[PDB]
RNA sequence: AAGGAGGUAAAAAUGGUAAAAAA
RNA sequence: UGGUUUAAUUCGAAGCAACGCGAAGAACCUUACCAGGCCUUGACAUGCUAGGGAACCCGGGUGAAAGCCUGGGGUGCCCCGCGAGGGGAGCCCUAGCACAGGUGCUGCAUGGCCGUCGUCAGCUCGUGCCGUGAGGUGUUGGGUUAAGUCCCGCAACGAGCGCAACCCCCGCCGUUAGUUGCCAGCGGUUCGGCCGGGCACUCUAACGGGACUGCCCGCGAAAGCGGGAGGAAGGAGGGGACGACGUCUGGUCAGCAUGGCCCUUACGGCCUGGGCGACACACGUGCUACAAUGCCCACUACAAAGCGAUGCCACCCGGCAACGGGGAGCUAAUCGCAAAAAGGUGGGCCCAGUUCGGAUUGGGGUCUGCAACCCGACCCCAUGAAGCCGGAAUCGCUAGUAAUCGCGGAUCAGCCAUGC
């Protein structure tokens, strides 16, 4: 019954944020179906490699944005407890909900 | 273009709208050429402005709805 | 021709950001915009000791800052009267909750930002550039270093032709990424122009 | 003119169809890419000096 | 699923081949002499900046 | 032929760019 | 874009390396250009002298607008007060001052940053030897490669930055994982993944393995070459970022900083207008075309990627439409942009300045925006030019490349986007 989506832009560490809560998760109470990854949604942009009216010459970056979806059953005491206590993402970002 | 409506603005309005209050002096000196010329203005000395200076134009009937500033050339020198 | 911020290009798994916080959308402008005035300050005043990198954390109100400081010593002042008054303005135009990490590096000649800082200042200073710079370069092999090479480009001594006067020592593979290189430059300004001074410090393999 | 003018929409005037956007990290309008706040060589500096996150020196 | 109407039918026939080399992988020994598993290339190519079809370059003056 | 070489062959429609001066 | 011209048609870039280039959204804004109105301790920060106002909420005249002369309110706080008062601070006003400011010149004073030769294979270090020495050597010699790639020679043996490799996309497999997908396997059904169920398959997106001439045979002294297979993958598998030492006083002071020279109630600042879109021609990149392998109307098809909260906007409705009124869901793999188009499947045109091509043309409509004249996109219906496939010349492109066809994002009120 919980939906805990996790938007990153670190992949690795997000990944991380993913199977961690699960371990602890199906630790601190029943099942918690797998991280399961999710369209890293990416913000295309470019730009030209100078100042002085260079029509070639260019760098493309992009913004790459990670979801990742979490779902634990019936939920208990130590779960919630813990695993919405302790964290660490220091940037990423978590979002989650009862659907 | 208004769709419903006929874009001018007040300036014209309030000032014409008080020489129809007798019929006075022969001129006028308006700034706005953006404006929809109207029938109300009867049609005297419009004295519109043009990029360099106020230029007064003749306005009677066929100039009905349609700008005002484009009676007033501004794109000197021609071909 | 370029050369590219080795940097610009190190963002895989051999520089990763400065700043490390994530952003909504809409947001995205305005917290960089606070973000880069907070260096921005931070740069005119805490300078003294020599700063390099600038760590950046932001959660919700996780406003950690880890300056990467050259010696925090004759900086956080006596009994931190000089950390107070920073993070006191950092307080004052930053709507959140505030954070100093005085984070300086063990070793003074690494980290090419601050060798390019003393570089330039030397200049700034009017001093001797080959001489002591070459000096410079000296003290990063002299350091352990792999490879340093320091670019100096401007108007030496006035005289029209703004040579751009170059020194190396060690091994420098910009093409790589293992190898790991770390890219500072110093912005010198002469009493007279402004000349760039640049470095590239090599470190090794296997990393 | 140049400093006035950031000042000029620094404080929106009048019709909501006289703002341009302002390179705070350079100041002007041309190629401003909103989303940044940034113009492209505001952008460009930003994002290789290693100053932005969610970026990537894109290699697609 | 994707594609068009002949990548499905390549897709169709790269899976008729990977089938039967299954259910009777003695089918394979007269197979891959036939070509009946080389999978496929074909991208309409990153697009160059400076270029368009990644390759069609603008019209050269020299003058 | 691999080379160096001693004698006899082929090979250029056009032009003016100054200069006190930097490392 | 030259030229041309105007009051102004604002500058920049110039054989390749400028010409759909700064410009990735110039109506006024933007805006640096002009005519005019006007402010000027200045739209911006910085501090002092002597004075007053508390900050600060509203309004009237005037005018094109900035600007300008006044009117209602107004009296938060420190010290000393059941009393009177002043001084002090954010706080605005005026003179004076120190000043700001200037997209004014100077890229031949500069940084930084791109170009470019050019992914061209080039620039050198170390001990030894040759040369009085500068220095040469290594790097000149032959076969070979994309390659100073490798082999052979060899007075050298090697070593670093370059090439490559470590990095990503893309092709084969795996393990984690299952709100995308599905009878693939079962139940039912409003038979439409629609209702339960399930992770098999797509997919998603992560952590590795997999290809090295490794195997087989013939040739070459080897480097390599021929032939064949194992395999999704052959001999560098396809692509991308990647760009040395250096030149070129390349380009840029109008992105930024910037040494200097420079105007300082004017080269500063605001506003409203006008130009950046002008026209006797010329030029580069471009869209469309001039037609039956085609134009037209009807039915069905398969896309991938990138978007969308004060935005995406399916739905009925009004409107032939432009779009407007009521209206669902949507911080998105679950909602909508959205119909891919060519393909295919029917019917029309019958070789014609044609149902070709719409260039231009008039009387009306929709939308954004204060505002659509100059100078906006889009709709209607009536107009329907040149164009019969282009001489000298000259461009692209070696594989899913060219040619053809549709699709999104950037910035953006809108849109001149046929551009990227």
């Amino acid at each position: 019954k919980i939906r805990i989506k996790l938007r990153g832009f670190d992949h690795k560490t997000l990944d991380a944020s993913a199977q961690k809560i699960v371990e602890a998760a199906r630790r601190s109470g029943a099942q918690v179906s797998g991280p399961i990854p999710l369209p890293t949604r990416v913000r295309r942009f470019t730009v030209i490699r100078g100042p002085f009216k260079h029509k070639d010459s260019r760098e493309h970056f992009e913004l790459r944005t990670h979801n990742r979806l979490v779902d634990i059953i019936n939920p208990n005491r130590k779960t919630i407890e813990q695993l919405m206590t302790l964290d660490l993402p220091t940037g990423v970002e978590i979002e989650i909900k009862t659907v | 273009s208004l769709k419903k409506g006929v874009f001018v603005d007040d300036h014209l309005l309030e000032k014409v709208l008080e020489l129809n209050a007798k019929g006075e002096k022969r001129l006028i000196k308006t700034w706005s050429r953006r404006s929809t010329i109207v029938p109300e203005m009867v049609g005297h000395t419009i004295a519109v402005y043009n990029g360099k200076q106020h230029v007064p134009v003749y306005i009677t009937e066929n100039m009905v709805g349609h700008k005002l500033g484009e009676f007033a050339p501004t794109r000197t020198y021609r071909g | 021709g370029n050369k590219i911020h080795p940097i610009g290009f190190r963002l895989g798994i051999t520089r990763d950001w400065e700043s490390r916080w994530y952003a909504g959308k809409k947001q995205y402008r305005h917290l960089l915009l606070e973000d880069q005035r907070i260096r921005g300050l931070l740069e005119k005043e805490l300078y003294s000791a020599g700063l390099a990198r600038v760590d950046i954390e932001r959660a919700a109100d996780n406003v950690a800052v880890t300056v990467h400081v050259a010696k925090p010593g004759v900086v956080i002042g006596r009994g931190g009267e000089r950390i107070r008054v920073l993070r006191e303005e950092l307080a004052k135009l930053t709507g959140k909750n505030v954070a100093l990490n005085v984070q300086e590096v063990q070793n003074p000649n690494l980290s090419a930002p601050l060798v390019a800082q003393r570089v330039a200042e030397q200049i700034e200073r009017r001093f001797a550039v080959r001489r002591a710079i070459k000096q410079a370069v000296q003290r990063v092999m002299e350091s352990g270093a792999k490879g340093a090479k320091v670019i100096v480009s401007g108007r030496i001594g006035g005289a029209e032709q703004a040579r751009t006067e170059w020194a190396a020592q060690g091994r420098v593979p910009l093409h790589t990424l293992r190898a790991n290189i770390d890219y500072g430059f110093a912005l010198a300004r002469t009493t007279y122009g402004v000349l760039g001074v640049k470095a590239y410090i090599f470190l090794g393999e296997v990393i | 003119a140049r400093k006035a003018l950031i000042e000029k929409a620094k404080r929106t005037p009048k019709f909501k169809v006289r703002a341009y956007t302002r390179c705070v990290r350079c100041g002007r309008a041309r190629s401003v890419y909103r989303f940044f706040g940034l113009c492209r060589i505001c952008l460009r500096e930003l994002a290789h000096k290693g100053q932005l996150p969610g970026v990537r020196k894109a290699s697609w | 699923r994707g594609g068009g109407k002949s990548g499905q039918i390549d897709a169709i026939k790269l899976g008729i081949a990977r089938a039967l080399v299954q259910y009777n992988p003695d089918y394979r020994a007269k197979l891959k002499p036939l070509g009946f598993l080389t999978r496929d290339a074909r991208v309409v190519e990153r697009k160059k900046y400076g270029k368009h079809k990644a390759r069609r370059a603008p019209q050269y003056s020299k003058r």
